[PDB]
RNA sequence: AAAGCGAAUGAUUAGGGACUCGGGGGCGAUUUUUAGCCUUCAUCCAUUCUCAAACUUUAAAUAUGUAAGAAGCCCUUGUUAC
RNA sequence: AGGUGUCCUAAGGGGGGCUCAUGGAGAACAGAAAUCUCCAGUAGAACAAAAGGGUAAAAGUCCCCUUGAUUUUGAUUUUCA
RNA sequence: ACAUACGACCAUACCUAGUGGAAAACUCGGGAUCCCGUCCGCUCUCCCAUAGAUAAGCCACUAAGGGCGGGGUUAGUACUCAGGUCGGUGACGACUGGGGAAUCCCCCGUGUUGUAUGU
């Protein structure tokens, strides 16, 4: 019996770590804006490391999130790079799975030399209906165990949906 | 590889949190602020003002606290407005509203003071709290009452301060200030005092009613079906919700029957007990184990 | 446009990179 | 060798295990008057309106009450005298006693007993007096015979 | 004081089971980027031999605060700017 | 066995939202370590400094407003005559 | 007896895994003009109580479950207060008059209750 426990998209986050700072974030930023449709976040490095080359406190990556019907039209774009093929090792035990691309315009967006070029990580997120029980202030609890998903399911939706493939 | 957190030493030096913090419904940081009181007065009670909402109701009590538990003076639930002529938006700021000004009333009646302190009787947008009147050469300070949000959060506009403003109206005395409620724009710092008036008589809610009507049929008929039901139109709310007003104030005792089946007390006592379920006995248990002991070794 | 706040805490005046001492 | 305010209250005002984080609101709720008989007892969580060492177990008499603190007597031993020493204590640190309880209770029961046997006529016997020697008594060995023992030779057990 | 470590912190002796891609030394074509056969450390799991003035879930004996009323207990009702 | 002759307009005061260290599994360059996501996580993190006590819708952390670090004299506590 | 709201003691109430839930209540749920707040109506806030479901939350039962609470055994043992022209070169020990613990191990149990409204 499974009256109600389709799966569905929360939503889809993406995010580029350029790195280094300076003006290379403030056009990636504008990357996402034209993308997405909404204003990006700046993240902060967490911890110093000679090695790399990146200070405390100092602005490297940029990410967004998106929901709804956005999430599945950018997911599928996404997709469509990738062959509708993935690999098996794309999915974690909890029902999540995610892949990236490499040069930002696999996709249309008309290339103009005052930009560059640049490549972006997609990671999408499942859930079943009615986790609001984990996520309300008020008398919040966890969510029980038959009701959460697993890395069997997930491939085995994300199979029939979009005909894809594993490997 | 990775050690186990969660041995069974984990378990020993576990400690829990209070019952009601682990279920999530109590604030005790802040239930201690509402409930002590200065050691000078010794016995004079706190009055707590409760505000709870589920999806389909809301509750209002009147509480005083005490060493083995709290103690209800008078409750006021909004499903009790359907003797007073309403069925419909049993949520909105009318309903927050006129289950305040019930409760107001129905303590007053109890504690016998409903003849002094009348209160507004033709609700206005104005900030105003219950002044002393002068009676009989006696100055009668009014009652005192304090609100208790529980979980909510507390911004511009919330129904919490609805209720709060009905009881203010209805005669007992809420030390508040008008920085909260509908209508108050942080960039000019003033009310507006005719938006605030809308909101006690519902207003806002025919407004989409019948923009909704004109821009989107479907959805208009799809969310307001049993408005149309009972063929309520947007320019009789403010008639209905005032002349809600007059029948609760003349009496707030009338009680209603509800469709739900009734009985008396003992015969639900014996309805219930049937689905119980019984317990196992040692023997029982002994004996079950005994069986599945068996019942593998006859699997190999 | 807008700066995300990180949750995780360092020690208030310390100008330190992150002690690893694994693997090299 | 130093003399500080907590010197040497490593573990007296510590908090138990498996008890420490929200005080049960409780403790709020009592009321208290003068002339009652409270007694010491700190909590290490509130650090306001908390007493010295020396206070952590004694007993006293409330003199005076206040908004969240009430004012005990107690009688300190200095060298040969004694000196009688007035503390403000906040009321999370305070509790009321037990030590006289029995002799209300005590009293109560005295009076009435009083009342009732005067009615009646026979005398009361009333106050209380020590644990008097055993009485004479005699015992049975019907179904109950004496067990032999003796004392049990020497062995190593490990 | 005693007691405890198949209970937290710290010290500390020894086998066994599970694992290989954690490190090292071999073998099967040193083939070896073969989850092969060996194994030596290392890591987890159930056990095992000993300890703590500045460790502890527990916890004495000896000493220590208060009370055992007539200035007490119960009943009714006068004062006040709290 | 150790520590003090300092430091702070916030590192004081009020209110409000959040939860930590760390481990498991995933994601283009990215790797032992940079950024993002889910789960577990009784404090094993943080609280200027020596050590001890105390703290989880906080006493930590981020955000908003302020100067109770103000005026007048008294009572009480530890060292103690 | 059961449910909801506010509580008291603060694990006999916690953590893991598996099954069932009459009535009502509770919950998930549907929409984003107005009040309000976010990178995103995710959270917070507003509106509808129609429709769908007990999948989850919640309640109950089960497990020679981990843990927790009570008791027995360890044991009149270890320890300690007072005494002797007691033993022994010493280390230390026995006795007389009294007080008297804690692990390992074994057995049982798995919340009790106040105010108000309603099933």
């Amino acid at each position: 019996q499974n009256p109600m426990r389709e799966l569905r998209i929360q939503k889809l986050v993406l995010n580029i770590s350029v790195g280094e700072s300076g003006d290379r974030l403030t056009r990636a930023a504008k990357v996402l804006e034209q993308l997405s449709g909404q204003t990006p976040v700046y993240s902060k490095a967490r911890y110093t490391v000679r090695q790399f080359g990146i200070r405390r406190n100092e602005k490297i990556a940029v990410h967004v999130t998106v929901r709804g019907p956005k999430a599945e039209e950018i997911l599928e774009r996404g997709l469509k790079v990738k062959e509708y093929e993935l690999r098996r090792r794309n999915f974690s035990e909890t029902g999540n799975f995610g892949f990236g691309i490499s040069e930002h315009i696999d996709l249309g967006i008309k290339y103009d030399p005052s930009i560059g070029i640049y490549g972006m990580d997609f990671y999408c997120c499942m859930t079943r209906p009615g986790e609001r029980v984990a996520k309300r202030r008020r008398c919040k609890s966890r969510i029980g165990a038959s009701h959460r998903i697993t890395r069997e399911e997930t491939i085995r939706w994300f199979k029939q949906r979009f005909d894809g493939i594993v490997r | 590889f990775h050690k186990l957190v969660k041995n069974s030493a984990y378990y020993s030096r576990f400690q829990t949190k209070f019952k009601r913090r682990r279920q999530g419904k109590t604030d005790y940081y802040a239930r201690k602020r509402l409930i002590t009181q200065a050691k000078n007065k010794y016995n004079a009670p706190k009055y707590r003002l409760v505000v709870r909402f589920t999806n389909r109701d809301i509750i209002t009590q009147m509480v005083t606290s005490e060493i083995n538990g709290d103690k209800i003076f008078a409750a006021a639930y909004s499903h009790e407005l359907r003797a007073y002529g309403i069925n419909h938006g049993l949520t909105n700021w009318a309903a927050a509203y006129a289950t305040g000004l019930l409760l107001a009333r129905r303590v007053l009646a109890k504690l016998g003071l409903d003849k002094t302190f009348t209160g507004v009787e033709e609700p206005n947008g104005e900030y105003t709290l219950t002044e002393a009147a002068e009676t009989e050469d006696g100055e009668r300070r009014p009652f005192k009452a304090i609100l208790d949000v529980g979980l909510a959060r507390t911004s511009t506009g919330a129904r919490v301060f609805g209720v709060m403003k009905g009881a203010s109206d209805g005669g007992i005395f809420i030390p508040h200030s008008e920085n909260r409620f509908p209508g108050y724009d942080i960039e000019t710092e003033e009310l507006d005092t005719e938006v605030l008036k809308k909101y006690i008589y519902g207003g806002h809610v025919a407004e989409y009613m019948e923009t909704l009507a004109d821009d989107d049929e479907e959805r208009y008929k799809s969310q307001f079906v049993k408005y149309i039901e009972d063929d309520v139109e947007a320019d009789s709310l403010e008639e209905l919700y005032a002349e809600a007003h007059k029948q609760i104030r003349a009496d707030p005792f009338r009680k209603y029957v509800s469709d739900a089946p009734k009985k008396s007390k003992e015969e639900w006592k014996a309805e219930s007990l049937k689905y119980k379920k019984a317990k196992l006995s040692r023997e029982e248990r002994k004996a079950r184990v005994e069986a599945k002991i068996k019942q593998l070794l006859a699997e190999q | 446009a807008v700066e995300k706040t990180s949750t995780h805490t360092a020690k208030r005046n310390t100008d330190g990179l992150p002690p690893k001492g694994h693997a090299a | 060798h130093a003399a500080g305010l907590r010197s040497g209250t490593r573990y007296a005002f510590s908090r138990g295990f498996r008890k420490h984080g929200q005080i049960p609101l409780s403790t709020y709720l009592r009321t208290y008057r003068v002339g009652d008989i409270v007694d010491i007892k700190v909590n290490g969580a509130v650090q306001k309106g908390m007493p010295h060492k020396f206070y952590h177990g004694k007993t006293g008499v409330v003199y005076n009450v206040t908004k969240s603190a009430v004012g005990v007597i107690v009688y300190k031993r200095v060298k040969h005298r004694y000196i009688e020493k007035r503390i403000n204590v906040r009321i999370e640190h305070v509790k009321p006693s037990r030590s006289r309880e029995d002799f209300l209770r005590r009293v109560k029961e005295n009076a009435e007993l009083k009342k009732k046997a005067k009615a009646e006529g026979v005398p009361v016997q009333l106050k209380r007096q020590p644990a008097m020697p055993r009485e004479a008594h005699t015992v049975s060995i019907a179904d109950n015979k004496p067990v032999t023992l003796a004392p049990v030779a020497y062995e190593t057990t490990i």
